[PDB]
């Protein structure tokens, strides 16, 4: 079977490329703006560091 | 002869006190606040909320 004739197909594909950039704090997000808190959070500041 | 006082705290209205001089509004500063005991730190303002 030999094709006669033919047709020009576009297709559409859709791939995602990057994501949102993300940053986080530790301080005000654990010890939100106790220095209480925040004090007690710098033995794990490694942690965050991380 | 005992007393056993019951009370629950920072969760509804607050009728009875402590001795502690209470002390003239400051808005829109880093101020450490203290409403009906509740302590804490940030900064104040107006709203309408019911």
């Amino acid at each position: 079977a030999i094709p006669t004739n033919f047709t020009i197909s576009v297709t559409t594909e859709i791939l995602p490329v990057s994501m949102t950039k993300t940053s986080v704090d530790c301080t005000m997000y654990i010890c939100g703006d106790s220095t209480e808190c925040s004090n007690l959070l710098l033995q794990y500041g490694s942690f965050c560091t991380q | 002869r005992v007393v056993v006082l019951s009370f629950e705290l920072l969760h509804a209205p607050a009728t009875v006190c402590g001795p502690k001089k209470s002390t003239n509004l400051v808005k829109n500063k880093c101020v450490n606040f203290n409403f009906n005991g509740l302590t804490g730190t940030g900064v104040l303002t107006e709203s309408n909320k019911k």
